[PDB]
């Protein structure tokens, strides 16, 4: 009767062990992705583009009349480019006069990849636009595929529907 | 995929209750999933359930105590509650949430859907055919359930429901005259019973093939809501998409509808019949009515929704407007139990309406019908005249009398009672049937054609 | 034509900038264009009920507002096709999706524009000719069964300016173009009624002509009429698949609608696979019943305003074909799931709730309903006329009659087939109960039974009196057991078990007894009364003294007569024309009084 | 008990080289898609 | 009289429910215990003590038929009725607390 | 340590007097003692709930209690069990709560009763009849449960081994009682089988001599629960023997009754009904169980001489 009991628990943990594995190489694989984001922060063409896009798309979700960029301290020379190029671009295509400030105050953590926060005029309202927060939002919402693409697809599903 | 960095508001308008009133949210959504971060660190969870124009109010999942309306902030996902299903995801328990408590990973997703669905088109909706056998004799050869039914379990409190409804997850399957799985879930259970129902389904090795969601007595009201619906959720993952049969038991309906009279109480809606939702009716048909067989694919889903009837009133508009949508009945009764038969089923209350179909050659014995026939009769005759002889004695009885009095003391003591470790096939429960039916000579068996006597009365 | 959403409160939804809007109007709202109505008005916002779930919808995402209230949509491919309540093909959603769910905003099109229609003009109408509603001005050949005859619309009429040839259309071309007043309008195949308006006719005629069912039973004892309305139980014993397979296979009506209004899944499933399977004989061809029917499918989880909508859908469709001259047979599978659904609309809506819950207007909404059945004459110069009936289930929870839904129900339809489930257990079929069961149309088809028929009407008077004195001996014999029993009412007793056994049950299984034409089931019960009567005399008229004539004699001496009786039902139409049932019948009935006068 | 390590053992030897195959093309997609901002303006601005 | 004159309550419903099911408990009884009389008293047809057993018997069953239960029902029919009424008027309280609720709020604005 | 408050103070104290009760009950219970929490009524808490959501003008549900009403009692009620404490020491505690819901009546419609018994695992309810009867505990043993019973399982049969089996067949006494009651009420004993007559005697014994108790006397303030046992086993033993004696000489010459076993040891039934005066503690409980040793000896040789 034991007999029965220590098999099933032998057999449920071992399920578990290998789903664990599973998921420790779907974390080793996020994490050496933030690695490779790392070395293309470290470039300045290609950053600088990353910024144009990231500080645009701030702007345009939070459509407010009055806008702070806080980026990392070692990036502001970028981040100035990026704003001063969004900002009449902003305009056009929203026809709303929005004053954008960076602050010069305060800066990001150094040990963010990269990326800036937007906040509005009273510091009530932010865009969680860093390349981290990016990434991690990506990766979750594009994971059915990595699932499928390291590990096979399922045999067993034959309507996608 | 949106690719759209989230906000993040501290903008709150005031707290009143379980709800929370922001300001100067952008074109928010309803239904709209967003997380608070209280002063504290500590993060909770909630949905919104009216945006009128930037004023979104959003429920918190969790207590709203510490909350205040200057530092707590509140991050938007921008969607709604889709949850992660994948065919691993069977052999894993999760709670109310859709999070794992079994010590797992978190659920590693083949797509998203959404947890409310759609109905499906009738016109690709299939006739029930084939059983599925549970094991318990008192259901398999009396009333049983057909592969695409929805049939509940009725009980009064204190009765063993949660002993049966964990018996069935144990010993249900196909007739095997590999494809089956069974989607377990718990609203309002307490700390006792839900480590019963974990612990039980691990021991026997039942797991592989139980997808099992606790949500517990003290766990937010809200979350019991999606829970059942997570549950379907899963359920037409697998039936539907990966062809195959699943079993869902959605255990204590009736704390269901409390948890969905607290929701009705939030929005400020004016209490209907016996204080429930005035949308009680198509609420409860919207999660019941996720079932059946499908045209085209080799997938279904069966239901055994188990409700607690409160006062032990079948008229209650719980177990009322349940019975009006579903097909039959269980019924598990006091009397039975009390005298200490389990399962306390009690056959003649009891109906299946599709058995007609779910049993006969090819699917399960030839004499399947009329076996079931002629059981029903003579109990129904045993209860008449064991309380014909209550009144007359013993003395007065005749043969027949007595022969009835016989089936209905063995067929209880045999037929019904089980035991909650004894798997019992529907060729088995047959076979105790013809067992007790052979205490009858051939000419008291009416119900029976005699080509079926010739063939399995004897021996 | 287009406004906003203020905000979402669940299932209700709040626009903006939507002045130009009427109430009951549609709108679809949001990017999904989920299907809603506005009730409530204030200023330039609206309060739209949404049928369809609401997750997902923003504030400012767009409203289109659709100037038709909710309605049906009309034209030719009506026929054979299975609808949601509020007017979805199913049919095509399944097909042109792949998927097996209704998807969330579907928008298929009532009647699908791919299809190219065979339209014949009426050839009487030229240019410059005056048309006016209900006129008719061509046909479409649909199938073998059925002509769909295009009518103008209602509420329209003025001078024919165009005139399409004879050839291939579809539904979204121009036939007819019309023009009053210098206002040209330009009609297609296909017409748009709202659901909640009553189609016109020209006047409301009186019912007359029998609803000629292939029963026994559920006609000769309690006859419907065309046009007429009727009640029948729906309980899982009660066996109505025997009415609505004998009412939809043989019925003499044109066009059969069956509407489900909120049913369980499994339920509705049944209903789709077994109609489709059905068949008749139609010009000596075995043709699918499904090419002069069109059905409504609703289950329990559909949206409640497609639910409580069903019903009114399922008689707009009738009273289009109504139209037509078509005769018009409707069955609502269960009309306390209409107002389950009606229940919940008006619980949504705060409203205070009435008798057992119940919005205090569920009566006059039911008289209305029904009030919309009846023989008309139709609008439109070529004359004709038309009818439709209702054959409504009633399913009260509990199966008690004190629900308000069947109480108002029984209040309003003049027939009730009351079934029961006793009948089905012991195998007796049709389940009809009789002594509950009436029919209020009796008095209304005396002038048909008199002018073809002439003995019927006795017939079913003595059978009703010998039934219910059987029901009346009951406890006499319960106390006796036919020993001090009077001879006469021996043979009320033997004599009723015989119309019970061999002519108002009925067994739709066999070949011969499918259908039991009018003129065979007046002749069995015409010989089965005469029987009776001789019998009656016979005891009677030698119950004096010295030699008197008892039932045990009369049974003894002519057992040969009472099984010619029991075998008249075996009579096949299909072989056996009316000349030679009704020449077996005539020799019956001589050899059976000459057998009473043997005794004499 | 044994038996139950041993294929356990083979099934995450199985997932780790499975994973192999193609993880540099997985990684690769992701970084050009987090790379690819795609800037919108919210669909139901109105101005 | 008509009814057993308890007042209307939840209470009240419940007890007549189990107090209906004891009267056709004992109506099936006592029709049982005149059946089986009935069969006995023809068998021999000690023989009066018989026949006023069986008008004894069927009195008292008759009794619960046409007066004991239909009173039941009567009462619990009332009980049932006037519960509704009950509900009713509370929820008209809560309607009119609801619409006063926003027609305070609207003036707060 | 009691926590005091009465009907006349604040609401918002009469609702926080139960979590200032549990909390200190969980206090302890982290120390690794066993805390058992007694309430006086949870109605009174929720109607602490209706009065404060009133006048908070939030919607109310159903008989003026908040929707959310449930959910603060499974709170409550789920604050409770043997854990596993925090903390180095790997102690062990349990928290066992006994809840008190004020009965407006036997209908369970009750929206406090109807959420306390979807919480609870025991539900210990008190019959009115029985009260009325001054039948003490008055309990009904018909509508009463207890959701632990294949939890002490394991515990009886490692004690015991005898309880699980007569807790079985007692409840099939007091059950087959209930449904015979039903039939004398009509029939007036006119014809019952012998062992009918020896059920309906049984379960007297066990109602007035086993399951009623004088809660102030010596001995009856607390009774032990080996003598619990002690006395259900004596009176179980006692049915079975004459059941068998009766069935077993049952359409033979010398057939046994009831009336012959009632006068042939009557003292045994005497015995049987003096079991509850044996008085724990100023009496010994080595004798106590001899002394019910002495009875079973005894009516084994009363049996067995009438057979």
């Amino acid at each position: 009767q034991q007999k029965k009991i220590q098999m099933s628990n032998l057999m449920n943990q071992a399920r578990l062990k290998v789903l664990r594995a599973r998921d420790d190489l779907i974390t080793d694989l996020l994490n050496e992705a933030k690695q490779r984001l790392s070395k293309v922060v470290k470039d300045t063409t290609r950053y600088q583009v990353l910024l144009d896009g990231l500080v645009l798309q701030g702007l345009y979700q939070l459509l407010e009349p009055r806008m702070i960029v806080r980026c990392r301290k070692q990036d502001f020379p970028l981040v100035k480019a990026a704003v001063q190029k969004a900002i009449p671009m902003y305009k056009i295509a929203t026809k709303k006069d929005v004053d954008v400030q960076i602050d010069l105050e305060a800066y990001l953590p150094e040990d963010i990849a990269g990326g800036v926060e937007i906040y509005n005029g009273d510091r009530k309202i932010k865009v969680s636009n860093t390349l981290e927060s990016r990434l991690d939002l990506i990766a979750q919402q594009m994971m059915p595929e990595v699932r499928g693409a390291l590990f096979g697809a399922n045999a067993n599903r034959k309507f996608l529907d | 995929y949106l690719s759209q960095p989230r906000l993040t508001y501290k903008t709150v308008s005031g707290v009143n209750g379980p709800l929370v009133i922001l300001d100067h949210v952008k074109f928010p959504r309803y239904a709209e999933i967003v997380h608070l971060t209280l002063p504290d660190g500590t993060k909770r969870s909630g949905q919104v359930l009216e945006v009128s124009g930037s004023k979104a109010v959003v429920q918190v999942f969790e207590g709203t105590s510490g909350i205040d309306a200057k530092k707590t902030s509140c991050e938007f996902t921008g969607d709604i509650l889709r949850t992660p299903v994948s065919e691993d995801m069977l052999g894993r328990v999760f709670n109310g949430s859709g999070k794992p408590i079994d010590r797992g990973p978190v659920v590693l997703a083949e797509d998203f859907l959404d947890i409310m669905g759609q109905p499906i088109n009738p016109q690709c909706r299939i006739y029930p055919e084939e059983m599925i056998q549970t094991g318990i004799s008192a259901i398999d050869g009396m009333n049983s359930i057909a592969r695409g039914q929805k049939i509940p379990i009725f009980s009064a409190a204190g009765l063993p429901h949660n002993e049966i409804a964990a018996q069935i997850c144990r010993q249900a399957g196909l007739v095997k005259k590999e494809n089956f799985a069974i989607v377990f879930a718990a609203m309002g259970v307490n700390m006792e019973t839900a480590r019963f129902f974990k612990s039980d389904f691990e021991e026997n090795g039942s797991m592989d093939n139980v997808c099992l969601f606790l949500n517990l007595a003290n766990d937010p009201t809200i979350e019991r809501i999606i829970t059942p619906r997570l549950a379907l959720t899963t359920a037409e993952f697998l039936a539907y998409q990966c062809e195959k049969h699943v079993l869902v038991i959605l255990t204590d309906m009736s704390s269901y509808a409390e948890a969905l009279r607290e929701v009705s109480a939030a929005r400020e809606e004016v209490p209907g019949r016996r204080g429930f939702p005035g949308y009680m009716y198509t609420d409860l048909a919207t999660i019941y009515e996720r079932a059946g067989r499908v045209e085209g694919r080799n997938g279904s889903i069966t239901q055994i929704p188990i409700l607690t009837m409160p006062n032990d009133d079948i008229t209650h508009p719980i177990p009322d407007l349940t019975g009006y949508i579903t097909e039959g009945q269980i019924y598990v009764d006091r009397q039975l139990h009390n005298r200490q038969i389990y399962p306390p089923i009690n056959v003649l209350p009891s109906l299946s309406r599709l058995m007609k179909s779910a049993i006969g050659e090819g699917m399960t014995r030839k004499d399947h019908a009329d076996v079931s026939n002629q059981l029903y009769a003579c109990y129904a005759i045993g209860k008449d005249v064991q309380a014909m002889k209550a009144v007359v004695g013993e003395e007065a009885l005749t043969s027949d009398d007595l022969l009835y009095l016989e089936f209905l003391q063995k067929f209880e003591k045999n037929f019904i009672t089980q035991g909650p470790y004894e798997n019992r096939t529907v060729y088995e429960t047959l076979d105790i049937g013809w067992q007790l039916l052979r205490i009858f000579p051939k000419e008291m068996l009416k119900r029976i054609p005699q080509s079926t006597l010739s063939e399995f009365y004897p021996r | 034509t287009f406004g906003y959403v203020h905000g979402v409160s669940g299932p209700v939804v709040t626009a903006c900038d939507m002045a130009g809007a009427a109430m009951y109007e549609l709108v679809r709202v949001g990017h999904s264009e989920l299907v809603g109505e506005i009730i409530r008005l204030e200023g330039d916002m609206a309060t739209i009920q949404v049928y369809e779930e609401t997750s997902g919808v923003s504030v400012g995402d767009p409203v289109l507002r659709t100037g038709k209230p909710l309605s049906v949509e009309l034209g030719p491919g009506i026929m054979g096709a299975i609808f949601d309540g509020i007017q979805r093909p199913l049919s095509d959603i399944s097909s042109q999706t792949q998927s097996i769910y209704i998807p969330r905003g579907v928008n298929v099109s009532a009647l699908s524009r791919d299809i190219k229609w065979e339209f014949i003009p009426s050839k009487n109408l030229r240019v410059g000719s005056h048309i006016t509603g209900g006129d008719i001005y061509g046909i479409v050949n649909e199938n073998s069964l059925i002509k769909h005859k295009i009518m103008l619309p209602p509420r329209s009429r003025g001078s024919v300016t165009y005139i399409a040839p004879p050839g291939n259309y579809d539904a979204s071309d121009v036939v007819l173009e019309l023009e009053f007043e210098g206002v040209k309008e330009k009609l297609s195949m296909v017409q748009v009624w709202p659901v909640r308006q009553v189609r016109p006719v020209t006047e409301k005629l009186p019912a007359n002509h029998p609803l000629l069912t292939g029963q026994r039973v559920l006609d000769a004892l309690f006859p419907c009429v065309q046009g007429g309305t009727t009640a029948i139980p729906g309980a899982f014993g009660c066996g109505k698949t025997v009415i609505s397979q004998s009412l939809s296979k043989y019925s003499n009506s044109d066009v059969i609608i069956y509407v489900g209004c909120g049913e369980r899944g499994n339920e509705m499933s049944e209903v789709l696979r077994d109609f489709p399977e059905l068949t008749m004989e139609v010009d000596g061809k075995v043709e699918s019943i499904m090419k002069r029917t069109a059905l409504v499918a609703n289950t329990s989880n559909m949206p409640v305003a497609a639910r409580e909508a069903s019903i009114y859908t399922g008689i707009t469709l009738s009273e289009y074909f109504r139209d037509m001259g078509y005769h018009v047979s409707m069955m609502a599978d269960s009309t306390s799931r209409w107002a389950e659904a009606l229940r919940e609309i008006s619980g949504r809506l705060a409203e205070m709730p009435a008798d057992s819950g119940y919005p205090a207007y569920l009566g006059a909404r039911l008289a209305s309903f029904y009030e919309r059945a009846g023989r008309v004459k139709c609008l439109g110069n070529p004359e004709r006329e038309g009818s439709v009936s209702i054959v409504g289930a009633v399913s009260p929870p509990g199966g008690d009659f004190s629900d308000p839904v069947t109480s108002a129900t029984l209040g309003i339809v003049q027939v009730f087939w009351g079934l029961d489930k006793k009948l089905a257990q012991r195998k007796h079929f049709p389940s009809v109960n009789w002594l509950i069961s009436y029919s209020k149309y009796m008095r209304a088809l005396d002038e048909y039974y008199d002018k073809h028929f002439t003995e019927f009407v006795p017939l079913r008077t003595k059978a009703k009196e010998i039934l219910q004195e059987e029901e009346d001996l009951a406890e006499i014999v319960q106390l006796v057991g036919k020993a001090s029993l009077a001879e006469t009412d021996k043979i009320t007793l033997e004599v009723a078990k015989l119309i019970k056994d061999d002519f108002l049950q009925q067994n739709g299984y066999t070949p011969y007894d499918r259908f039991c034409p009018f003129y065979k089931t007046v002749g069995m019960l015409s010989n089965m009364i005469s029987f009776y009567d001789m019998a009656r005399r016979a005891v009677e008229t030698t119950a004096q003294s010295d030699n008197k004539i008892t039932w045990s004699i009369i049974r003894e001496h002519m057992g040969e007569i009472l099984y010619k009786l029991s075998s008249m039902k075996f009579k096949d139409p299909v072989k056996d024309g009316e000349a030679k049932i009704k020449a077996d019948y005539a020799q019956l009935l001589e050899d059976m009084q000459n057998a009473f006068r043997s005794l004499e | 008990s044994a038996e139950v390590e041993q294929a356990t053992r083979r099934q995450v030897q199985g997932m780790q080289s499975s994973q192999q195959r193609n993880r540099e093309r997985v990684l690769t997609q992701l970084l050009g898609m987090v790379c690819d901002v795609r800037p919108q303006v919210h669909p139901n601005y109105r101005i | 009289k008509d009814r057993i004159e308890i007042f209307p309550s939840r209470m009240a419903q419940t007890i007549m429910k189990a107090r209906l099911k004891g009267a056709q408990t004992g109506r099936n009884l006592l029709k049982k215990k005149s059946d089986a009389l009935t069969l006995r008293f023809r068998q021999i047809l000690s023989f009066v003590t018989l026949d006023e057993a069986i008008k004894i018997t069927n009195r008292r069953v008759n009794a619960i038929e046409h007066v004991i239960i239909p009173r039941i029902e009567r009462t619990l029919a009332y009980i049932i009725t006037e519960l509704d009424e009950r509900e009713r008027e509370e929820f008209y309280r809560l309607k009119k607390i609801q619409e006063k609720k926003k027609i305070i709020k609207e003036k707060s604005e």
